[PDB]
């Protein structure tokens, strides 16, 4: 994530999606323990969750965004 | 967790995805879902932890025909 400007207060952060991704087994061990084999990601729903420390009022709530990986 | 939803309102909301499977086995669909919470200071109780009364409410789940067609 970077800053738009030296005082913008917005970041701006990107990458590509693969065509490939390892799915996770299990989230309840660290490191974590990745599944065998991998899986194509078209169709698969990409959800972001961006942690807010400090909401309007001043504490933790969980915000984020979801998108669709076409396929043609 | 539970949050308030302002600091001088007493009303306390969170956003809850239903679960396709809770542990091991699926979710059907018609499924009975039950919410129930202890109050531990219901209107009939002098203080905290006298009256155990609870409360409980009821959710339904989706249910529509799944018919299925064939091209001939």
């Amino acid at each position: 994530l970077v800053e738009t400007g030296a005082a913008t207060g917005v970041f701006v952060g990107d990458f590509q999606i693969p065509s490939f991704w390892c799915r996770v087994s299990d989230t309840t061990t660290t490191p974590y323990t990745y599944a065998g084999d991998e899986e194509t990601t078209t169709g698969l729903d990409i959800e972001v969750n961006y942690v807010d420390f400090r909401d309007a009022s001043g504490e933790i709530v969980e915000v984020g965004d979801s998108a669709g990986v076409r396929a043609n | 967790d539970f949050r308030e939803t302002g600091d001088s309102t007493g009303i306390f909301q969170i956003v809850i995805e239903i679960p396709e499977s809770l542990s091991n086995d699926k979710l059907e669909r018609g499924e009975e879902i039950i919410l129930e919470y202890t109050d531990w200071g219901p209107s009939g109780s002098d203080y905290v932890g006298d009256e155990d009364e609870d409360v409980n409410l009821t959710i339904y789940t989706s249910n529509f025909g799944a018919t299925v067609e064939l091209d001939q």
